[PDB]
């Protein structure tokens, strides 16, 4: 919810799960890959 | 049948004027382009009633 609500992003559509909420939905093993990139190359972060 | 167009407010944020966070206009358009292949092409569809 917190990432939600707080505005200081530029993305954050998901192109797996539906944006409506996930705090309902329950999995396991979650997983998280990050990294820091160039300001140019913001158009990756796509499928494909 | 709905025909309204008026923002639609998303988060808790309160929104009034144009496109911002949070508040979006809902209609998105179509993208029909001939290399589009099957799946992506104009159906038409009528529906009868009794």
């Amino acid at each position: 919810s917190v990432l939600y609500n707080s505005a200081s992003f530029s993305t954050f559509k998901c192109y797996g799960v539906s944006p409506t909420k996930l705090n309902d939905l329950c999995f396991t093993n979650v997983y998280a890959d990050s990294f820091v990139i160039r300001g140019d190359e913001v158009r990756q972060i796509a499928p494909g | 049948r709905d025909i309204s167009t008026e923002i639609y407010q998303a988060g808790s944020t309160p929104c009034n004027g144009v496109e911002g966070f949070n508040c979006y206009f809902p209609l998105q358009s179509y993208g029909f382009q001939p290399t589009n292949g099957v799946g992506y092409q104009p159906y038409r569809v009528v529906v009868l009633s009794f």
